């Protein structure tokens, strides 16, 4: 084998698999469990920490954490321990034999690279690796060349406006609010129904009521004034304990959290301006163009009614002319690793990789070089 | 003997203590090669003789041959079975100690003949040779009947012993062979209910279902398919051309006739076969408390006719584990795990034991009509020991595993035997053991089976801890545990230049036979015989002969769990050890020159896998020690004095200052050589090469005098 | 040096010497120097013969003088092979140690080894080697007949 | 020889015997009977009961008698197993929420009057969980003497969500000697309980619906049954059969305030996190000889479903060898090849004194 | 009195309750309903069939108890009810429907809580207004400031809340279901060492009583652990009500340390330091350090022994040490929600505030979401 890794790392899920692949052959939670209680079972072979499906098979038992916070590697133990189940115990490959793409967020610290990078060569030995911005993947996964796209994750969320293959990177602009900050607000709003979870193997509960109950008001006020004056929008969820959970206008307050930051405590715009004034902040006759090219990807970004909101709230800030266009494709979930296999199975990009020579001759601050 | 040692370089050396490279595997199969070449194909290493194949009957067997080894000391002649023979008579005449003969080597390596011509020798030449005759037929009518319970197909050949077979002759006070005894040892009784693929079964079973009356397999399970009984289609590898199992059934049938089964005997013991197929296509269902019970009726309504045993009782006894505590008796029922267990637990004990219960029936007919009890003057017994190579395939398994561990245990204790037998030598003589290092079978024996740490020990606690267990659990506990070992590896352990080589769900030993990887897949099913005391307690009350014989109502007196087969194989190999440390052992190692049974073709890459398995190099190393020759002064002397002019024709005193002089006109240099108590130590055969090849070239001289003697005394005659 | 003749021996070599003389020539072939000597019961090798012969050849005419021969008689009379030097260069050639050659072995090694007995020459020696008939010498009883 | 002793003296049963056997060799009463020699010890002591005082020394799993608790390990070692216990270590049983002392001095009088090599102390509804072969479930022990709960998960106990209920087989046993009053047999002295015990082994059973038996007991006479006392009088008990075992899903028949053996259990499997209880509902493991009643498993079922939400799945898990379960767990612990890296030594307790047992234990 | 408020800190282990104007409140008394277990045998006497509070804890011994509310929710209305009629009638001596009553809650509670206090609070005791404030909120008006952080810690609930000038920032809040009932739990763990067994719902009372007396906060808990460990000083004897001396040793300054433990209860939330810090780390862009310099400590299990310097110390390092870390303990912080209540329901301002009967026939008991 030659063929290159690719691995989106971002907050919520690890995603990896082989360039030229449809889809990541490992999917998985990017955490790391370990033990909270007192083991009592001689000869069980019970391990120090778990990772991934492991951590989220045995929740009970565990203290979950993510290393990954706001797209910021906030733990390298428990990191290394998430590359080397991904490339050990997922993909079954050596990473010795395989260049990696690797994936992160705009608007990084600049350590975050330098200690991936040092990570791929100096503690997995990769031959080179590359570091490329989620959203130009994403833009990418949907064969297109202009578009404006909306990435949230499980930890942040980015606009990038890139036109006929440049970005304006002083038109991106990021929120560290997705997912992640919605699962901990329906938390909050779930202890007015009178439901209370508190532990991290409770929050990965809460976070599959999410997936799996809320949606997007295509009016917050009129889907507020409708569960307020009937049953019709209450769904269940049956907890692991088999309890039954009953939720209504909790549904859409969560989502709606998009929208009005300020429900989660912050000050900045909902994803709608936020995307309206990363297009007014490009180039007055390349706007025309990305009000056409709304590209929507990572997991918060899956809600059903989302798109629509979206396009009715950008048409209500653009000119009234304006063609807006949302693309949300149904793989959305999966765009930024489909951009990763493709820019990096092109003939054009494998002289673009960072080669372990490279590394050598300059350390870990070759990543902002090349990158 | 160095009379040959001219001729070293057509016909080789003769013992390969003297081949100057001893270190060099590729000199030693180049000596075979040389050899067998010439047909020449027995050689030594000291006592130890190595053997290969010639395909071919060559005359050297004969009445003639057996009189030429017969009251002779094994390196005063040229190797042959019979200097063997005679060395084992010998030392039971004289020391009256019990002896032993481990014939070793691949399965079709020519190990049936080496027994089959020892119990030649010691029929021919013995003086007793009427009874002794009949106790060698009684010993080799035998082999159709152990051959189809006890040989099984393999990868690796059609018709490999599974067992380690023994066989003694019984010597009275005067070395007339007044009996024999046959046991046998380390059965792989895994066999019976679980084969790998391209392995079959036992050869009794499809000797049964293809050659047999249909009156025969209609009191039985009839169909003739072998496919038809679980027990015997898990390896694929039912029929197969180069076994007419038809014949050999026909042959069989007739050796248990002639052997002294009666009728009776062979319907029973074909039933007992025949239960064994029927346990095997046992079915087990979970009702609603996830406990196991029997669905099929029809292999039940055969197994009470054929087992003997009440089917209510039989039903209960595959299902309920009784536990007694208190005086009170308490039927604890089964999972479909532990049901399934109990059945081929069941299967694997009833045929283990109509085996060991063949195995007495013969061994009851060898024995001697005679008293043989005080005060009868004395008995002793000189064995044949034929137990099972090492095994490397494709795929190593459990079997495998155990077989390996086996032979370990026996290169374990052969090489401790070399080295004592080496070292009180160096003792005696009075020469310092200047120190071999030798591959240390230790440490590999502490890894397989040290208390609680080796891997029984691990694979035993895997089959008994609480909770779901697999293969891959088992694994990554020897992975946590054995760790830092030196011997032990597996793909995580492995360096990312060695983990190309070996697979996840793999573990790899490095043996005296090189590295050896096994594939923990099915392990922990293998290793579990849960024969529960309700299962014995059902059988010990059969109405079938056999098995009211088989399963004594004093067993069921053992409190213990039932023990695992790595357990139970452990503890039987440990007291085959202590027979044969107890005993004194010759060997016999044997060498199959090709695999397409051809007389003359060498296929070298074929002998480096056997003197490999068969650990030659490191007796060569341990027997060579620090001197390739040593030899009685009187013996060097009386041999060499032609070369040095004092001691030429008679030395003026003793003979080890007779040596210290000539060696000195050979000019050996003060580490060529060593001058113990009553032998010269030659260190390298560089200086034994010179010295015979000194002896070649004065045999010039010596025929010179006595030819011009001769000229001068036939005038004298001839006139006046 | 280590002996000189006796007029009484030197008449004896001249008595044995004038039936290889015959017709009053007074002189003898330089391969019949080796007969002469073995009629008067010495064991020279052929080697020792040309080794002398060496010295007297070297102006042709193929015959030695009685002088001359009585001097190679004297050089040979220093060191005449001995009984015990004979039997022990037997049992290196017996293969047991036993005590006993059979006749094929013995004719191996004559024809075989240095200075080789001609076929003829060995079935002369086997004549009387194999003494009553069972294709064995006893070459212990042999060479103290041979050295008598 | 060198294999380890397993012993489970709890409350009312010493059961002994080694490690490597399917059940144990040494069963019976932990009692010291004294004169009314100068003290008899457990069968010896069951059949001379007319003339003694029978003295039990662990109540309610703690041991209140040493002097006493003494005689029954010699007797375990010296008369039943007949073994010298410095030859062999030993794995004691002990109840979840003990006094501190009770493992302080059963460690002391192991290496200080038995020699013993090394030792441990294991939790009785631990050890059960070996026995049944798996590594999750909630553990209902019941003994003499202690019913606890012990909830674990993937071998991980739950501690905050352990339950114990100082109630168990001699407390129905001495409420059984009350209600049997009401019909007029008296049975008032140690030799008594014997007799009483004997017959709530032989003639109770739990009732799946207790207010519908009630009212069953009053109609006829069909729930009546009969037991000869070893004089040749006749008891007939009726209603009283299963008035007994109500007492462990009624404490207040006996005049405790907690909740039945059901509650208990249920409330244990709400102490764990909502993740672990579908496991822990499949998987009710009991043990020990209270709940060897006929029906108990029927009625736990029954009063466990009306609890736990209609879509879990519960099944209580009852082997026939429930009375030997504990012991049967501690053979299968002591043999275990990881665990003989945790027996504490005798070199241990010379550097650490008789306060190591919290620490490796 | 005219129309007084009544102010009514129905906490989770003690009814606290008084007028508006008064230092203090007049009535408190423990939470509690108790119904007898034992049946009655003497005929003459006026047995009753529950008892409530004082009259409940002086008999606890033939009762069995039970508490109306769990952690700050009101499981049981009937008992609630019970205790809200003793409170008006028995304790305080007054009509409800002559006295606009202030109520206290936890944050972060079910809404069906507020509902129902209202609905009972107007359908049954007739109150003429009623209001529902937040319990942390108080304790800033007792304390007389506009600014701080209040670790209020119950019975049944601790939680913190950041007020700046003003204004509670409601991302902020941290409630933890960890408080003196806990406690009180984990020490009849903690005395079965010694074979304290403690079972009855009337002997909870008297390990209450012990955690009360002799429990304590470890300044360094590793330090008292080691010191324990090796002296007998640190035991105390304690007098059970029937003449059973008990000793407490280790087993006083390990209860406490569960608020900053909560493991060893086998929670896997963080400490009351962490839970503070959590918090003003959770603050807007100026605030941060004003709550520092303003941590308020409130309600009863902030009454420990060393908690103080405790909590100065954790959350010293936690917290930038430019900063000045200053922890409020004032002497009353046991009633410091009901004086807070006693200072809001006074309020000139405040008075607008208040449901009033007629706006809860205008709309239903949804009027609380609005009006609080
Ligand atoms: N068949 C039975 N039916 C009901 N109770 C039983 C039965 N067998 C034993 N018991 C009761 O079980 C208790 C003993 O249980 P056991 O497991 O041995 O507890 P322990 O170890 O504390 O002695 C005794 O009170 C005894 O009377
Ligand atoms: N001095 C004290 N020391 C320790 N704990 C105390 C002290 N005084 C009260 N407590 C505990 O505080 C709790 C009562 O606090 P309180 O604020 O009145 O509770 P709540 O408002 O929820 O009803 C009880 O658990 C009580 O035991
Ligand atoms: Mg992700
Ligand atoms: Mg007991
Ligand atoms: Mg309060």
């Amino acid at each position: 084998e030659t063929t290159a890794l690719v691995c989106d790392n971002g907050s919520g899920l690890v995603k990896a698999g082989f360039a030229g692949d449809d889809a990541p052959r490992a999917v998985f939670p990017s955490i790391v469990g370990r033990p909270r209680h007192q083991g009592v079972m001689v000869g069980m072979g019970q391990k120090d920490s778990y990772v991934g499906d492991e951590a989220q098979s045995k929740r009970g038992i565990l203290t979950l954490k993510y290393p990954i916070e706001h797209g910021i590697i906030t733990n390298w133990d428990d990191m290394e321990k998430i590359w080397h189940h991904t490339f050990y115990n997922e993909l079954r490959v050596a990473p010795e034999e395989h260049p990696t793409l690797l994936t992160e967020a705009p608007l990084n610290p600049k350590a975050n690279r330098e200690k991936m990078t040092q990570i791929m060569f100096e503690t997995f030995n990769v031959p080179a690796m590359y570091v490329a911005i989620q959203a130009v993947l994403s833009l990418y996964a949907s064969g297109r060349t202009t578009g404006i796209v909306l990435d949230s994750g499980d930890g942040v969320t980015h606009n990038v406006p890139i036109y006929e293959g440049y970005a304006l990177p002083h038109a991106i602009m990021r929120l560290d609010l997705a997912g992640r900050d919605l699962t901990d607000y329906l938390m909050k709003i779930l202890t007015e129904r009178g439901y209370s979870f508190v532990t991290t193997a409770e929050r990965e509960i809460v976070r599959d009521i999410k997936e799996k109950l809320c949606y997007v008001a295509l009016d917050f006020e009129n889907e507020m004034a409708t569960a307020a004056s009937s049953s019709s929008l209450e769904k269940s969820y049956e907890l692991p304990d088999g309890q039954v959970i009953t939720i209504g206008n909790e549904r859409f307050r969560c989502p709606e959290t998009l929208f009005q930051p300020s429900f989660i405590g912050m000050e900045s715009a909902g994803i709608h301006e936020t995307t309206y004034n990363s297009i007014m902040k490009c180039d007055i006759d390349i706007r025309k163009d990305l009000y056409a090219n709304n590209v929507m990807s990572g997991g918060t970004t899956m809600y059903p009614g989302i798109a629509d909101r979206m396009q009715k709230e950008i048409t209500a800030l653009a000119p009234s002319t304006m063609k807006i266009k949302i693309i949300a494709p149904p793989e959305r979930k999966y765009s930024v690793w489909i951009g990763g296999s493709i820019l990096a199975s092109l003939s054009t990009f494998q002289q673009m990789w960072i080669t372990k020579q490279e590394y050598d001759e300059a350390g870990p601050s070759i990543v902002h070089r090349k990158c | 003997m160095e009379s040959a040692l001219t001729a070293r370089d057509r016909v080789g050396v003769q013992d390969f203590v003297l081949l100057e490279n001893f270190t060099s595997e590729a000199a030693f199969i180049e000596n075979l090669r040389r050899r067998f070449r010439e047909n020449l194909i027995y050689t030594y290493i000291g006592p130890v003789l190595v053997s290969v194949n010639p395909y071919r009957d060559l005359q050297i067997y004969s009445r003639q041959h057996m009189e030429r080894y017969r009251g002779v000391s094994f390196y005063e002649v040229p190797p042959h079975l019979f200097a063997v023979a005679d060395t084992v008579y010998r030392a039971l005449r004289t020391e009256r100690r019990d002896q032993a003969v481990m014939i070793s080597g691949e399965s079709g390596a020519g190990k049936t003949e080496a027994t089959k011509r020892l119990l030649q020798f010691y029929a021919e030449t013995c003086p007793a040779p009427e009874r002794g005759g009949a106790v060698r037929d009684r010993l080799l009518q035998s082999n159709p009947v152990l051959e189809a319970f006890g040989n099984a197909k393999t990868l690796r050949n059609d018709n490999s012993s599974r067992f380690g077979k023994y066989m003694d002759v019984q010597f009275d006070f005067k070395g007339a062979p007044v009996g024999g005894h046959i046991l046998s040892y380390l059965l792989e009784k895994s066999r019976v209910v679980h084969q790998n693929h391209g392995e079959r079964n036992f050869h009794v079973f499809y000797q049964l279902l293809e050659g047999g009356e249909e009156e025969t397999l209609r009191r039985l399970g009839l169909e003739r398919n072998p496919q038809s009984y679980l027990y015997l289609v898990k390896g694929q590898c039912a029929k197969v051309s180069s076994i007419n199992d038809k014949s050999d059934w026909k042959v069989m049938r007739k050796a248990l006739s002639v052997i002294d089964f009666t009728e009776d005997e062979v319907e029973d013991l074909l039933s007992i076969v025949a239960s064994v197929l029927h346990l095997g296509n046992i079915h087990f269902a979970a009702d609603e408390d996830s406990n196991a019970q029997v669905t099929t009726e029809n292999q039940l309504k055969y197994l009470t006719r054929l087992l003997g045993v009440e089917g209510t009782t039989l039903r209960e006894a595959l299902t309920h584990r009784k536990i007694i505590a208190k005086g009170e008796e308490l039927l604890s029922p089964l999972n479909l795990e532990q049901a399934a267990y109990a059945r081929d637990a069941l299967a694997k004990a009833v045929y283990s034991r109509t085996f060991t219960w063949l195995v007495r029936k013969i061994n009851r007919s060898l024995a001697s009509k005679d008293a043989e009890s005080p005060s009868w003057r004395s008995t002793t017994v000189l064995g044949l020991l034929d137990i099972y190579g090492f095994e490397v395939f494709q795929h190593n398994s459990f079997e495998q595993f155990c077989i390996n561990y086996c032979n370990e245990k026996l290169q374990q204790l052969f090489i401790e035997l070399t080295l004592k037998s080496e070292q009180e030598e160096y003792e005696a003589e009075g020469i310092a053991w200047e120190p071999v290092q030798y591959f240390n079978n230790k440490i590999i024996c502490d890894l397989v089976e040290e208390k609680f740490k080796g891997i029984i020990s691990i694979l035993d606690e895997e089959c008994l801890r609480p909770g779901e267990a697999t293969d891959l659990t088992f694994l990554e506990k020897l992975e946590d545990t054995v760790k830092p070992h030196p011997h032990f590896l597996t793909h995580k352990l492995a360096d990312q230049k060695t983990r190309k080589s070996l697979d996840r769900g793999e573990f790899r030993l490095l043996h005296y036979a090189g590295e050896v990887t096994y594939s923990v897949t099915g392990f922990l099913d293998k290793n579990n015989d849960l024969l529960f005391r309700n299962l014995k307690e059902t059988m010990c009350s059969s109405m079938n002969p056999i098995m009211a014989q088989c399963f004594d109502k004093s067993e069921l007196s053992d409190k213990k769990r039932p023990e695992t087969v790595a357990t139970q194989f452990k503890m039987s190999l440990l007291q085959l050890v202590e027979i044969l440390r107890s005993k004194e052992p010759a060997y016999i190692r044997c060498i199959k020159p090709n695999d397409a049974k051809q007389p003359g073709r060498f296929d070298e890459v074929l002998i480096r896998h056997q003197v490999k398995y068969l650990g030659l190099m490191e007796n060569l190393r341990v027997r060579r020690a620090g001197f390739a020759y040593r030899r009685k002064y009187e013996a060097f002397l009386q041999r060499y004095k032609s070369l040095c002019p004092e001691t030429w024709p008679m030395w003026a005193g003793r003979p080890q200052d007779g040596v210290a002089v000539l060696v000195r006109h050979l000019g050996y240099k003060p580490e060529e050589y060593k001058m113990g108590r009553t032998k010269i130590f030659i260190r390298f055969p560089k200086t034994l090469f010179a010295t015979e090849d000194s002896l070649e070239v004065r045999r010039q001289s010596l025929a010179t005098k006595i030819q011009a003697a001769w000229r001068g005394f036939h005038w004298r005659q001839k006139f006046l | 040096m280590a002996d000189q003749l006796t007029e009484e021996q030197i008449a004896e070599f001249k008595e044995a010497f004038s039936l290889f003389d015959k017709d009053g020539d007074g002189t003898i072939t330089t391969k019949e120097l080796g007969t002469v000597m073995r009629s008067l019961g010495q064991n020279p090798t052929e080697a020792e013969l040309q080794d002398m012969i060496n010295e007297v050849d070297a102006d042709g005419n193929g015959t030695i003088d009685f002088p001359e021969f009585l001097t190679m008689m004297a050089r040979k009379m220093k060191d005449t092979d001995s009984e015990e030097e004979i039997r022990e260069a037997f049992r290196v050639f017996d293969k047991d140690g036993n005590g006993y050659i059979s006749a094929a072995e013995l004719r191996h090694v004559m024809t075989n080894l240095g200075e080789k007995l001609t076929d003829e020459e060995v079935d002369e020696m086997i004549r009387e080697a194999d003494i009553d008939g069972d294709g064995q010498v006893n070459y212990e009883e042999f060479v103290q007949m041979m050295t008598a």
